[PDB]
């Protein structure tokens, strides 16, 4: 009982904002979200662009 | 002692009055009803009365319809030389592009 | 069954056996033991169905469907033209998907009948394969999931716009 | 005692039922309401079969 | 829809002048009756939607989820009379009252014509909702529970209701058949950018979007069984169902405003997957399962691809059967050993070998075996979403391989291995639990067979 | 077990002047 | 916004006009609503005074329904008349200003340009 | 034509029948592991007839029998090939699965779950014919998965013992990893192609093909245990040597390879994909015979040598050999 | 597990078995209907349309 107690409920009560806790909140929070926002971004924006321009092959593509 | 509150009571084994029990009450008799209403609804109706309704269903969402449709224009258009498909959707003369 | 012009297939040629071997083929007895077997007391059952349902015959109808005028011509916010019309191009979309399908069904036909010459025996079909492909996706294609009679007109316009720009600027040169 | 007690144990098992007949007609008698474009669509209009009064109800 | 609000109706004076003994039997018989009435609803036309009436009105969207929503009744009822057994006579009562209510709620709500309509039903099956958690959850963490899901409903919903209110004003109308031919394209102004959020955030709340998923833990875990089956098999799919509706009016805006929570659900199915696999409680390794597929749902319908929503059907449809069935394969546990640690109990299998199967078959059907109807709509999205975007298969493919992980450590880490030597009380089990489970997965696997019936209105 | 229901402690929080 | 109407009879629940407008069906669903709240009036007053909630009291029950029924009548009554005169009034002055409510000359989709956003 | 479809058809429905038998319908326990066995050699036999009629004059057909699901513009049939691979295999196969199962009859004699052990081994071959039966993608995907299921549940068959159900996870594992290759070839096939049947993709012949192709290769690598995924097959002898026997050396892990030989279509225009087959097949060869040069557990060499033979395979496929690949196969 | 499992088996039969023999003779001594042009003038049901007898039974009944 102890072992999932500590596990759950016990950890915010000991959890405090400081350095530690704040960055890697932020590096393992806001990081991964920022860096596929970009990835997805950078690549429909690249492959909307060929597409305006006729330039990417859809000769048989009419499933989406 | 603090408040007076009874002790939790020890849990109830089924089976023990009941070898017979299938789970759903004490009493023998009610118990054997809940099971028969149960499998009888829910197996012999809902699921098999339900299955079979579903498998037949007079064509769900017009997709033989359409089938058949498709069969009677793709035979009209190549015995008449017309294109099987056209890219307009609608005739060009009813349209009246701006400027 | 089905029109043969919608479904074709070519005349097939069976080519006669000539053995040069005094081994008795194995195929030969098994293909007499299995119409003796199989097929005959199968096609027994068959015709005693075929004779059950000549006592009761019925029909059902291909229904048809009045052509009603279409988006273009019904103005705007009037949802009672609006309905009809929109009706009409969904029963018209469905239509031309299952097109697409007997296109489709033709060309995968030809690749397994033709064996290794499909690639040569099969050009007709997948030139035809290609063209209502194209016709597809010009009518249909990036229209979303809620696609609409209204939508698919907004795209055909802008693809007109661009074919009547591309020829005063390829008439001009 | 038969019938008696019997219907007292079992009257129950009529609720249910009954909703769903009168849920029935209630949706039937909404259906009357609507009779505005009834055999006048320009899809299905047609005409009326000799006998026959309204193409449906 | 009268031909099914008036029956259900009438489950609430069936259970109360029942005699006290026949008050489980009489509920469950007659709302299996319902359940197989549903069954025409199944009138699908090719063009058209099955319009009732001015009120209601039924498409291939909403017709499946009301057929699973009045299958669950009389499930939930035999999985509730176990421990209600000990509850006196008018508090059992109340408790089916309450599961009434809201399944009058719920086919109501999946039938309003009109989304002023909708809104009304769909908070109205909030109150219901908290009074089982509260009252009839087990744990003093049922109380918290309950706050985290009403405030995390509420404080989206009401911008919702301010935004519903302004498109009536201006477009003249919520009825959604009017909406589909009245819709204008939204113009990209701030203004609008806090329409869509308005229109989109409580059913966000509702899935849960990844980041706005706290209150889900709290609540399916605390909840009694009922409480949970319901609430993941059904009330998630509000927020789903919610969402597949407003959207119709939310174009173009969509194209960019979906970019952050298709961010947050592509990396937050990955993230809540993880957390499957360190969970120590049973229950609540299945609800963060749950976020994990829900995640999909939101990603397919942002994308807003035919073959995306055909997809987001499916998995709203698999995952209500699975989770539910899952869970009440946990509940069997905690009425034996009374835990809901998933470590105590071990080595099941030996001792319980038909709902080991049971197990295999929940296993296999949550981590998407084909040809289940689990794997066609997670491949359906995967197909989709490749086509939007060839990398993200990348984000999919890692959380196929984390959901085989989790689904298998809980089967191997319950029912395989040796035996806890102390726990002597795991006694058979019993009929009513076996037709509990083999009537989720039965159905599960039949639609099997005839898929389209549960692929919405793109197919 | 049996239903958590509130003990001496957990209500002696609204006995209080304020909360 | 309608409390000076200029044909507004003051401090009278239901002016004469009003006369003129068909009356609630007693079998309008509003109404048969009102008389199920009446009964579960009724059956609250047994169950707060420790009654047999269903049988007693039934000459009790009978005027909660009734009391119930009877005012729900001419509050529809005046619901609809209000409703009514909201109409009246609305088209009065779209009469009296034909300048402020032009009838649009209203084109067919083949005309209007509507911009095409592609879903890819 | 109507005894080859008849006859290839009834070899894969004879053996669902003992499958539907165990809804304790004609069942009794005693003699089931007789009844499968004989099903498995009647099989053979049936087997033996459209494999004689291909052989006498090539005759190849595909079978579509039942409509399932038409998604738009794209219609799921199930449907089957009975072509030179299946024709070649399904014998094999049934032939091998003949004797393990006779096998099986003696070793597992003491087991108490014996009949739960030879319908396990049933539901294996059932879900491999139907791997290397299908025509569409979706129909392979189902094979594909239902021979790793199966893989599962046997590898794990003495589940009291915690290192057998880390090395049935372990299979999982490395086999979910190259299901996403597996997964991407068929999101890359849909979109570029608007198809998942066989037919129709070599009919359009794709000439950038380096993704879809990559994507099968993936899959490969997992399904036949090539380096980098291949740790899991010398784990899964935790099962019965009659498992070992069957999945895990002469069947199952083959469907990589099969995969590969399916699409040779494809491959045969492609040097680029060669190339990485033909260097991944290589380095697993050498990597797992040198592995089985000092190992004393009996099992463990005969599963290296099996990575080492597969590996063999994946090379014959990189030198655009595949009729040679499936010919290494059978024997 | 045993007596479950009988108990499911006989109440899937109970009525599985009926059907079964049911759609059987349907099919034989009634069969499907036969496809045919429209007579001139004539307006069919709307579940003449259909091709199954049962199908068109649930149209006729239910729909
Ligand atoms: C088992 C449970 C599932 C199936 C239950 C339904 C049973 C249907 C059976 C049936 O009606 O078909 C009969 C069949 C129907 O007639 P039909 O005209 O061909 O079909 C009508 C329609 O075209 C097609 O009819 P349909 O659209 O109604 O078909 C329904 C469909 C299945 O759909 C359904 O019936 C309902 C589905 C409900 C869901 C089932 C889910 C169950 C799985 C749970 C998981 O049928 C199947 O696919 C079942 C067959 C495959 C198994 O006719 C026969 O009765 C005889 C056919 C078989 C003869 C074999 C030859 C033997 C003779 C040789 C030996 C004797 C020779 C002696 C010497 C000669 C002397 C004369
Ligand atoms: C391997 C296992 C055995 C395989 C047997 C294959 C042969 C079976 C025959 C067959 O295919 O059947 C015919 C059909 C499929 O083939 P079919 O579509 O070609 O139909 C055949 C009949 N004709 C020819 C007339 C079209 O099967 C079904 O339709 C079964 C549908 C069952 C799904 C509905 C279940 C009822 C659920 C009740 C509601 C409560 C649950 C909650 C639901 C949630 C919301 C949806
Ligand atoms: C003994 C009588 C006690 C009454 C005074 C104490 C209660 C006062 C507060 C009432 C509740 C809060 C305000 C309610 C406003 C509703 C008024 C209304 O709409 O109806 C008035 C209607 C309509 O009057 P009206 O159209 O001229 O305007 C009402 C006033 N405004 C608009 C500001 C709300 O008049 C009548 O009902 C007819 C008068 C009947 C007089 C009978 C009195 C009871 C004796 C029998
Ligand atoms: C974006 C925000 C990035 C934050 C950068 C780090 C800020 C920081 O480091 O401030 C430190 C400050 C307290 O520092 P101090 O008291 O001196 O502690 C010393 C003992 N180590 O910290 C504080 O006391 C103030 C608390 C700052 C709060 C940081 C907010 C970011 C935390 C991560 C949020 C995660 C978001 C979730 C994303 C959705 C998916 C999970
Ligand atoms: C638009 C998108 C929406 C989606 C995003 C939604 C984000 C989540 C919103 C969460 C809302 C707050 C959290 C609600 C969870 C329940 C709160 C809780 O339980 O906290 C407990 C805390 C402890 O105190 P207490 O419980 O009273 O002690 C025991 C005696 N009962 O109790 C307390 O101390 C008192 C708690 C008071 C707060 C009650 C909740 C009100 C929320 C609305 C805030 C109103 C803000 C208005 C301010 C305007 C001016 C700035
Ligand atoms: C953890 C808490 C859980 C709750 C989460 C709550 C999420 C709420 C998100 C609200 C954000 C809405 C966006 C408001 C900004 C204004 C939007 C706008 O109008 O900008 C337009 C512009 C569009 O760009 P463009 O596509 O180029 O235009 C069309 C030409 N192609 O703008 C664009 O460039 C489109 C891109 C907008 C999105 C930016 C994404 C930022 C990176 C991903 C973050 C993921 C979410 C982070 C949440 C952390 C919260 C602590
Ligand atoms: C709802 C909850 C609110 C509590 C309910 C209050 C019930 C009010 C009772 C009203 C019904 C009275 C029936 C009496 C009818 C009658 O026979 O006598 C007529 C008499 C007035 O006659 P009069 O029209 O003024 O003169 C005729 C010359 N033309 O009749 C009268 O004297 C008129 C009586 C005064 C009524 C005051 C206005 C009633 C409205 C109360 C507020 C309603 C709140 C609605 C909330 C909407 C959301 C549901
Ligand atoms: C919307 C529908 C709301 C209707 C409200 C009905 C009126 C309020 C409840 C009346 C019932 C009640 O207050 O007492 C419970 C009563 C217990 O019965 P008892 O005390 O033994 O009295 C003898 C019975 N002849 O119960 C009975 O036995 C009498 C049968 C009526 C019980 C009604 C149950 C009310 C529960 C409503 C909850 C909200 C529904 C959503
Ligand atoms: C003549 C004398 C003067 C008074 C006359 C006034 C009569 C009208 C007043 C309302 C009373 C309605 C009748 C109530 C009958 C109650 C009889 C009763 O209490 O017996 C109980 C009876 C059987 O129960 P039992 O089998 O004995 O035990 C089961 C154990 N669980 O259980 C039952 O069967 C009771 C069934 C429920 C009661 C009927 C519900 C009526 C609902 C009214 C809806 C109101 C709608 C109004 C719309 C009007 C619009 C114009
Ligand atoms: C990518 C594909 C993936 C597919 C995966 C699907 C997984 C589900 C499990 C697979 C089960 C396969 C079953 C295949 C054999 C049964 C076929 C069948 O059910 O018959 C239905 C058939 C209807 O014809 P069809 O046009 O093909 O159906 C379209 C609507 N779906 O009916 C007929 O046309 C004729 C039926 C009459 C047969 C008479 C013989 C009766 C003999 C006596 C009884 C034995
Ligand atoms: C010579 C004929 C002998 C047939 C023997 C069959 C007996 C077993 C089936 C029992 C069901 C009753 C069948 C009675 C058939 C009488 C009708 C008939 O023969 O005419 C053909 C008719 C289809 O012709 P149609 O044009 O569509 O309808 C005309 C409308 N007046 O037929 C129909 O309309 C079809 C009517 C049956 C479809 C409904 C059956 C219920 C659906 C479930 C089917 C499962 C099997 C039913 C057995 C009970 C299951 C518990």
């Amino acid at each position: 009982v102890r072992w999932t107690y500590a596990r759950s409920a016990n950890i915010y009560p000991n959890f405090r904002p400081n350095t530690k806790t704040s960055l890697l909140g932020a590096l393992f929070g806001i990081g991964p979200l920022v860096f596929w926002y970009y990835v997805f971004k950078t690549d429909r924006d690249r492959k909307e662009k060929l597409i305006q321009e006729g330039k990417l092959d859809r000769t048989f593509n009419i499933s989406y | 002692l603090r408040w007076q509150e009874d002790p939790e009571p020890e849990d109830e084994n089924l089976y023990e009055k009941n070898p017979d029990s299938h789970g759903y009450d004490k009493d023998p008799a009610v118990d054997i009803w809940n099971m028969r209403v149960v499998f009888f609804f829910g197996f012999s109706i809902v699921l098999v009365l339900g299955s079979t309704f579903v498998a037949y269903l007079p064509d769900y969402r017009m997709q033989e319809w359409a089938r058949r449709e498709a069969e009677r224009l793709v035979k009209y258009r190549e015995a008449h030389g017309l294109p099987i498909m056209e890219s307009n959707c609608f005739d060009p003369s009813k349209i009246q592009l701006p400027e | 069954s089905w029109d043969k012009d919608v479904y074709p297939e070519p005349p097939r040629r069976t080519p006669a056996p000539s053995p040069q071997t005094s081994l008795p083929n194995p195929i030969t007895y098994l293909t007499k033991a299995f119409d003796l077997l199989v097929d005959r007391p199968v096609t027994l059952v068959r015709e005693f169905i075929e004779r059950q349902h000549a006592k009761n015959k019925y029909y059902y109808y291909h229904r048809e469907f009045r052509r009603v005028p279409d988006i273009t011509e019904c103005q705007e916010k009037d949802v009672l033209c609006m309905f009809e019309a929109e009706m009409q191009w969904r029963r018209d979309y469905k239509v031309d998907q299952e097109i697409v399908n007997i296109i489709q069904e033709r060309l995968k036909a030809c690749q397994q009948r033709e064996g290794e010459s499909h690639r040569q025996n099969c050009a007709k079909e997948l030139e035809q394969f290609t063209q209502v492909v194209k016709a597809y996706q010009d009518r249909y294609h990036d229209l979303g999931a809620h696609y609409s009679a209204r939508k698919c007109l907004a795209k055909q316009k802008q693809r007109m716009l661009a074919e009547r720009k591309a020829a005063k600027e390829a008439a001009a040169a | 005692m038969n019938l008696l007690q019997v219907v007292r144990d079992h009257w129950v098992h009529v609720l249910v039922p009954m909703g769903f007949v009168f849920g029935y007609y209630l949706d039937r008698k909404n259906d009357e309401k609507l009779t505005a474009f009834r055999n006048k669509s320009l899809l299905y209009k047609r005409e009326l079969k000799p006998n026959e009064e309204v193409t449906w109800k | 829809m009268l031909k099914y609000i008036i029956p259900t109706i009438m489950l609430m004076p069936l259970t109360w002048l029942s005699k006290n003994n026949m008050i489980w039997v009489n509920s469950t018989a007659h709302s299996l009756l319902i359940s197989f009435t549903s069954l025409l609803l199944m009138n699908q036309f090719g063009d058209n939607s099955l319009n009732f009436s001015l009120l209601f009105f039924s498409d291939s969207l909403s017709t499946p989820l009301l057929i699973l929503t009045m299958w669950l009744l009389p499930l939930m009822l035999m999985a509730s009379q176990h421990h209600l057994s000990k509850e006196n006579l008018t508090r059992k009562k109340l408790f089916i009252t309450m599961l009434i209510s809201l399944q009058l709620f719920l086919i109501m709500t999946f039938t309003a014509m009109e989304l002023i309509l909708f809104y009304i039903l769909f908070e109205a099956t909030l109150v219901p909702t908290l009074i089982i958690i509260t009252r009839w959850g087990n744990q003093t963490e049922r109380l918290n529970a309950g706050l985290y899901f009403l405030f995390y409903t509420l404080a989206g919903s009401l911008p919702l209701l301010v935004a519903l209110i302004y498109i009536q004003n201006t477009v003249g109308s919520l009825n959604f058949l009017m909406l589909q031919y009245w819709v204008q394209p939204v113009h990209n102004s701030w203004s609008n950018v806090f329409m869509w959020l308005a229109c989109m955030m409580a059913f966000m709340v509702k899935m849960p979007l990844y980041g706005l998923h706290l209150w889900l833990p709290k609540a399916h875990v605390e909840a009694p069984i009922a409480g949970s089956m319901v609430l993941a098999a059904v009330l998630l799919k509000l927020g789903g169902y919610g969402m597949l509706r407003i959207t119709l009016i939310l174009n173009p805006m969509t194209d960019f405003m979906a970019y952050p929570f298709i961010m947050l659900s592509l990396w937050g199915m990955i993230m809540t997957s993880s957390i499957c696999l360190r969970q120590t409680d049973l229950k609540s390794l299945i609800a963060y399962s749950s976020v994990s597929h829900m995640a999909l749902v939101i990603v397919a319908i942002l994308i807003q691809t035919p073959w995306s929503y055909m997809g987001a059907t499916a998995l709203m449809i698999a995952h209500g059967l699975t989770s539910s069935m899952l869970f009440c394969l946990a509940n069997s546990n905690y009425e034996r050993i009374h835990s809901r640690t998933m470590i105590l109990a071990r080595g099941l299998q030996t001792l319980l070998p038909l709902m080991a199967t049971w197990w295999l078959l929940a296993s296999l059907t949550n981590l998407a075996l084909p040809p289940t109807i689990n794997l066609i709509g997670e491949l359906f999205v995967v197909m989709s979403t490749f086509s939007w975007s060839n990398i993200t298969i990348i984000l999919m493919g890692v959380n196929m391989v984390i959901t085989a992980l989790y689904s298998l450590y809980m089967l191997i880490m319950t029912q395989r291995g040796k035996y806890t030597y102390h726990i002597n009380n795991i006694s058979p089990s019993f009929t009513r639990e076996n037709a509990l489970m083999s009537l989720h997965i039965l159905p599960l696997l039949l639609l099997t067979l005839n898929p389209k019936i549960i692929l919405g209105p793109l197919y | 077990a049996r239903q958590w229901q509130p003990d001496v402690e957990w209500a002696e929080q609204y006995g209080g002047a304020v909360m | 916004m309608m409390t000076g109407r200029q044909g507004r009879a003051t401090f009278q629940f239901l002016p004469d006009e009003a006369r003129s407008l068909p009356p609630p069906k007693l079998t309008d669903p509003r109404l048969a609503f009102v008389g199920f709240l009446g009964y579960c009036s009724g059956l609250i007053d047994n169950a707060i005074r420790r009654r047999p909630v269903l049988l007693a009291g039934l000459h009790r029950q009978l005027l909660y329904i009734t009391s119930f029924v009877f005012v729900g009548y001419y509050l529809l009554k005046r619901q609809d008349y209000m409703y009514a005169v909201r109409d009246h009034d609305m088209f009065s002055y779209i009469k009296s200003h034909p300048e402020d409510f032009p009838e649009k000359d209203k084109k067919t989709y083949g005309e209007v340009f509507e911009e095409f956003h592609p879903v890819r | 034509m109507n005894m080859f479809s008849s006859l290839s058809l009834v070899t894969l429905l004879l053996l669902t029948m003992p499958i539907m038998m165990m809804s304790f319908n004609t069942y009794k326990p005693s003699n089931y592991p007789l009844y499968v066995k004989t099903a498995i050699s009647y099989a053979f036999i049936t087997s033996m007839i459209p494999t004689m009629m291909f052989i006498h004059s090539g005759q190849e057909l595909i079978i579509s029998n039942w409509h399932w699901l038409t998604i738009q513009t794209l219609k799921l049939s199930l449907s089957f090939k009975m072509d030179y691979f299946s024709m070649m295999f399904i014998p094999v196969a049934l032939f091998v699965t003949w004797s393990i199962m006779e096998f099986s009859m003696w070793y597992m004699y003491s087991d108490p779950n014996i009949n739960k052990f030879f319908k396990y081994l049933l539901l294996f071959l059932i879900t491999m014919l139907i791997l290397v039966t299908a025509n569409n993608l979706f129909q392979l995907f189902i094979g594909w998965e239902g021979v790793g299921i199966m893989s599962f549940l046997l590898i794990g068959w003495w589940y009291g013992r915690a290192d057998a159900n880390t090395a049935a996870l372990q299979a999982i594992l490395y086999n979910r990893i190259g299901d996403i290759g597996f997964i991407l070839a068929m999101a890359w096939f849909l979109t570029n192609l608007n198809t998942w049947d066989l037919q129709q993709i070599f009919m359009l012949n794709p000439s950038d093909s380096n993704m879809p192709l990559i994507g099968l290769a993936l899959a490969a690598t997992g399904k036949s245990a090539q380096f980098g995924l291949h740790p899991w097959l010398p784990s899964a002898m935790e099962g019965p040597t009659p498992v070992s026997a069957l999945l895990h050396s002469s069947t199952m892990v083959v469907a990589g390879i099969f995969l590969l030989i399916r699409f040779y279509p494809l491959t045969e225009n492609n040097k680029y994909i060669q190339s990485i087959t033909l260097c991944l097949g290589a380095i697993t060869t050498l990597f797992t015979a040198m592995c089985a040069l000092t190992q004393n557990d009996i099992k463990k060499i005969i599963a290296f040598s099996t990575s080492s033979q597969l590996g063999l395979m994946m090379v014959t496929i990189g030198i655009n050999q595949p009729y040679l690949a499936f010919l290494h196969i059978c024997t | 597990d045993k007596r479950f499992l009988k108990l499911l088996r006989f109440y899937i039969l109970l009525t599985g078995i009926p059907v079964a023999i049911g759609i059987t003779l349907i099919n034989v001594f009634i069969g499907e209907a036969e496809l045919a042009e429209i007579p001139e003038g004539y307006v069919p049901e709307h579940w003449e349309y259909f091709k199954h007898p049962i199908s068109r039974w649930i149209a006729r009944t239910f729909f």
